[PDB]
């Protein structure tokens, strides 16, 4: 378990550093130095917005592809002895890809929210503008991960569906209900992202 | 007026609600779904009965969505830092709660579907266990509603 | 080490120090350290103090064909975010022959009960440019090992000092976020690529 | 004297981050190389079962 | 003169109280549920006598909800730093106590219900051990309410 | 006068005392319970007497609780940082010492019951080792009480 | 006027756009070629038909290249922080998308090539599935272009 | 004079002295208990005579307690930062020395008691190795004592 | 005007352009070489024709060399941050692209050679897959060169 | 000058000097004892002479003690930062060196005693190897001594 | 005048230069040695021919030594940060590249030697692959030399 | 004047010079000794010659001692930061180089003695390989001496 032990080690080291540094700053009275406000304010809103969009598309694509191959491996393997599978169980693939479709829709929608500032001072940038940054970042994060999880879910259930179909033709049309419910989660993510961006304006 | 950076935590509250709820619902759905798929070939007469756990996972997802919508509507560019923290609290409360609930629904659904495949009488007990598992997310939803509305 | 400049009101109230203090006009530099620190003939006329506000008016008679003066204008106030009174140096006001010039100041801030320190508080780009203007100006100023405290003073001593020297800067923080979200992706990719394997056997 | 603050440099942020992250990368590289060699397979499989 | 950032800790107390107790309850339901599903194939008559651990995990969850809701009610927009830290302490106390107690409840229920399946006499030992576990969540609740109300 | 954040470490102590000792007690409970449910199959007559390990483990939780509530009643809004540090020390002492104790009780009891299923004489040695395990939690209580009282 | 470090984020965008796409392509080709060899040893006559998945991996690599060079074209000295982050967004968007698409194309390709080796009827299925993965890379590329040309 | 947080390191020394010694003793008792339980099956006449390793683990705990108590007794409020550091040193010394000793006693005993069960002759050897392992905790105690006095 | 520390990112461009392409070539030659050795013991007459994959890994290395040498030539003292970042970007683009490419080369070469030993006709297909991976390194070079000259 | 935090490094030096040497001795004793227990069942007559590697671990422990006592003797409130740093250096020098020696002695003994049980002649060669393994700690001690008295 | 801390990066270049080169060489020698030992038990006639990979690793060692000597000689107490950074770049470029070459040399040496015993014809190809492995370290040395002299 | 904390890096240089060389020598000693035991059991007569690798590991220990002592004798209070960083570089350079050499010597010793038991004539190649491994530590020493005396 080499690389996982590495990730665990770096994680433990990072959070040990966080804990100790927190205790030391509090004990030394450096709450004025440690003010999260400065971090959140001087990190430019553009960075938030654009990480937001990039994740919005990319995490959605990750979910789509992950689920895609999870179910495709099964679809192929079962199809080996069950050629009927290839046309029918492809609905698993299509429902996986719908996640990346959502990814684009929200990514481009958010991209329509961005505009320059011509301001550097936080006071000049303003509440509206900083809110635009954080809101775009959050909406992107939300859509991206909801899509990711919907995708992995749909892929897994679709793999199960293809394997089940391999043994009986009739079951697939019924198991697909679980696939529909899986897609519903991604749709919820899309809705939440829409609401989050609905009242956002850079400029 | 309230500080410029305040709205960040409210944004995160909405996002956390939806995202962690989605994680929970996705796991529950996928686990119950693999269980259902494996069971179907054996005892095809039980599919439409065995679905229910996926509906419970969807219920967790709905729990997430409700809170997320509430925070989204409550959110504005000039919220007080206090209300922003409270929105984040509501979001995390429903979200992580839904995640735990989702792991519960997934594992219980898988095991119970597998059992009922072998022994029908387990069904009602499985429903009861599923209810108690979703009840976990329900508690998170209650606390989140209170935090948000306060 | 020369002593700081102090304004007193029944006791020292505003305190200022630097290792080197210099100014230029039409790019002709001159040094003010000796004429400033420790010497009693430093005219502070016009200087003013308030629990909310301070204005330190240093002065030099012959400089640059003018009886020049430098007003450092500082204030303190309550920020609801924390119980503390913060302090800031709002602006620097040069007073010259029949003339005045204003420099905004960027990063001289901190809790009012702590002093502030910085290497090279100066208008020159190469040295941080903490003093700034929209209008291009004839004036340059440089304060090497600048340190100041205008509130909650207690005797000749400075308070403990906050410093410009944060462990991070805006640019560095944005860079670290960017590189971290690149590294997440890279570690995912490298993990999967390293989990790649090859079969030991082949069919008939 | 006069409780003068320690003379932190101006480029403290950049120098500190450079030191920290370069040393972190160096330490991780050293640790990983040591780990890989520590677990290097000695590869006497033709001998192991005679010895044991 | 109450810092606005201070109120965050009370929100976090409420969150923690909900979420960590929720995770404990989720694991407790999960392991007991897999145990129940495994047992039910062979000894179905034990379903209702064996669901009790799930109920006890539910009690862990209700403990979490009680503490979280109380913290929420106590919260205010200008809450003092002292009281807010008290609420964080209550939240962590109850939440992690519930996490641990739920881990115990789940493992005990799994192993036990399986044990009863082969040996019904064990039922009494199960219920004793399960309550001894739930008592840990009770202690968490005690401490949590004391801090949250001081 | 005193720093306002002082209370944070006091509440941290109050929490730690209960939470860590509770984790230890939970682990002990779990391991001993699995051991009990295992041994019951072959020697069902021994379950009640053999529960003594879970009975002993709950005591670590009692210890955690007592130190927790003592830190609690000692807390107030204006404590000095010195006192807050003592409270943190007491909490960590009892909690983590109880965690070590709980690992000890869990392992020893789990092994001991299974052994006793094959050899009833072991019971006495099991009790002896279990006492030597609980005393670790007890010492943590002693140091925690001294610190919190000072 | 603009901060001196602004170009770093655009550069990172370009580098990511190249690199993540390249890694995805590499994984895809490696997996696919492995499957191609495995099928080959038994079925020499399918090499030319079977190579396709490696071709689609090449497509994702090309997607990375086009986006990367497009960003490089926009990397100007007086780049405003706004444009720089737009280019970083383009970078990540294409890059992670391509990495995922490479995973998908590679795994699907291996599975499909092995299946075809035994069942010629599956080849059309292979291609049909693979296109649905490659369109993901198309999607990432599209959004990256929109961002870079904002 | 002294910065008001100087006692932090003193309380940390106390916590270390107790807790790490407790961890070492717990590990020692745990592994010794596994050994005793395992050997009990075929050699029950060795139980009462084989408890010695657990006793030595108890002595580990005793050093922990002694150092922690000395530390706490000597904690005065305005403690000189110098002695506070020395005291963290004493606590760490005894505590981690006790942890090392705990590893030693536990690993020694877990094998030694089994070896004795097969071979009575070993008992003297095992006690010798145990005392040599015990002196490790003893050295830790010596060093901690000299730093506490100093 | 030219922050003093600017040279660092150009230097890292050089270092990466070398080291990461080198690691890629190293893995490629390594895995391919294990494959060559394995095949040798069966099919000696293929040995000379089999080395192509190692050649292509060496081409990954030469790509690294071209980019790194150009970067070094461009490393002037008073470099602007703009060019230093472009220089780093070129470095990473070549280096990591080559790392991925070399991984691909290694796996594919191993698979291809051992297959070829079993079935000669695989040779052309293997060459094609190697080419389609190598173009990845070529793109790494192209983007790196563009970034560096711009 | 002499900042008030100076003595911390020297104190940590003493702690390390004892603690790391103690861990090394612990592991050495543990492995050597496990090997001794394994050997005794077969050849009980070797115990008296075979114990020696544990004594070598004890020698490492003694080295740790000597350096620790020297450090403690040297400490003082007005200790100059340079003396504190030398003290820390000596502490690490002895401690980690002893840890390495402990690893070496432990592994060597575990192997060698087992081998000797199967072959009488190995004894002396084993002793030579242990001598070299301890020689490492002796170098550690010498370096620490020089650093401390510098 | 230049910042005093510049010296750090030059010394780090020296250290990295020698260290990574040495580690790569060590890996190469070690695995090649395992191969040689496994080979010899069969074919002692191939010892002198089989030693070659170890020499090839020693070549990496020599490369590291060369760059490190250059770095150390060039260091000065008033080194500009540009030159110091440049020295760091040279060190990384040779050292890590040599580490990659070290893994390559070692793995290929092991596999090739083992095969050669089974089939002497492999030897020529084993030389060619060894050379291709080393030219990686040669490229590293070239880049590092250019950097160190600029 | 140089800041007081400057001598940190010199003291670390000495400590590391000892410590990492120690770790490498310990590992080499360990593996060599395991191999020596294994070979000796079957072929006791070969011990006296087979011990040599442990001697060559002791050589790494010697390198570490030499460089550490040199640095210690060079340490001074008014040490220039540049000289201090030079000493740190030397310490690392000897230490981690010795780590690499100890790794190589350990693996080679293990494998080579294990083979030598079966084929005595391997001794020549073994000795040559250990020479090639020790020259790594020799290079580390040469770099360290240059850096430190500079």
């Amino acid at each position: 378990t080499g690389l996982e032990l590495l990730y665990l080690g770096i994680f433990v080291a990072f959070w040990a550093c966080m804990i100790v540094v927190g205790i030391c700053y509090t004990i030394f009275d450096l709450g004025f130095r440690f003010d999260v406000a400065w971090f959140l304010t001087e990190t430019s809103p553009f960075m938030w917005s654009n990480l937001g969009i990039g994740l919005a598309i990319s995490l959605s694509v990750v979910g789509a592809a992950w689920g895609i191959y999870i179910t495709g491996s099964s679809i192929i393997g079962g199809g080996v002895k069950a050629p009927r599978i290839k046309t029918k169980n492809l609905v698993s693939i299509i429902f996986c890809e719908a996640v990346a479709i959502y990814g684009i829709i929200m990514a481009i929608v958010i991209s329509n929210m961005a505009e320059p500032f011509s301001a550097t001072d936080p006071k000049a940038i303003g509440h509206r503008n900083y809110h635009a940054g954080y809101s775009m970042f959050g909406a992107g994060l939300t859509v991206g991960l909801s899509n990711l999880f919907c995708g992995v879910c749909v892929g897994i259930v679709g793999s199960g569906a293809a394997l089940a179909d391999a043994q009986n033709p009739s079951l697939f049309v019924k198991i697909l209900i679980v696939e529909i419910f899986g897609s519903a989660i991604g749709l919820f993510g899309v809705i939440v992202a829409i609401l989050q961006t609905s009242r956002v304006k850079m400029g | 007026n309230n500080p410029e950076y305040s709205s960040f935590f409210g944004v995160m509250g909405a996002s956390s609600a939806m995202v962690f709820s989605a994680m929970g619902a996705a796991y529950g759905t996928a686990k119950s779904g693999t269980g259902i798929a494996a069971m179907s070939v054996m005892r095809p007469e039980l599919i439409m009965k065995s679905i229910i756990p996926v509906v419970m996972a969807g219920i967790i997802a709905i729990y997430g969505l409700v809170v997320a919508v509430l925070i989204a509507n409550s959110l504005t560019d000039g919220i007080t830092l206090y209300r922003s923290f409270l929105q984040l609290g509501a979001g995390l409360s429903v979200g992580l709660s839904g995640l735990a609930a989702g792991f519960a629904i997934g594992i219980v659904g898988d095991a119970g579907v597998r059992g009922t495949a072998q022994q029908p009488r387990l069904f009602v007990g499985m429903i009861l266990i599923l209810i108690f598992a979703e009840v976990l997310g329900l508690y998170g939803l209650i606390v989140a509603l209170i935090l948000s509305t306060k | 080490i020369h002593p700081p400049v102090s304004y007193n009101d029944t006791a020292p109230r505003i305190l200022f120090w630097a290792q080197n203090f210099s100014v230029a006009y039409k790019d002709e530099w001159k040094d003010l350290t000796s004429l400033t620190f420790g010497v009693e003939n430093l005219n502070l006329t016009g200087s003013f103090w308030n629990d909310s506000f301070a204005m330190l008016s240093l002065t030099y008679e012959p400089l640059f064909g003018a009886t020049v003066t430098f007003k450092f204008i500082l204030a303190s106030r309550f920020y609801p975010v924390s119980a503390r009174y913060w302090f800031t140096m709002e602006r620097l006001e040069i007073h010259s022959n029949g003339s005045v010039a204003h420099f905004n100041v960027s990063q001289v801030t901190g809790p009012s009960i702590y002093s502030f320190h910085c290497e090279y508080v100066s208008s020159l780009s190469k040295k941080g440019s903490l003093l700034v203007t929209n209008v291009p100006s004839l004036w340059q100023m440089t304060l090497h090992n600048f340190q100041i405290q205008a509130f909650n003073v207690t005797g000749e001593q400075f308070s403990y000092a906050s410093d410009c020297a944060g462990f991070f800067s805006p640019g560095i923080w944005m860079g670290l976020l960017t590189t971290l979200f690149m590294l997440f992706i890279f570690t995912y990719g490298l993990h999967m690529i390293l989990s790649l394997k090859t079969m030991d056997r082949f069919d008939d | 004297p006069y409780n003068l603050a320690y003379k932190y440099n101006l480029e403290y942020s950049v120098v500190f981050n450079l030191v920290l992250w370069i040393m972190t990368g160096l330490a991780l590289a050293v640790i990983i190389t040591s780990y890989n060699i520590w677990n290097m397979d000695p590869g006497y499989d033709s001998i192991i079962y005679r010895m044991t």
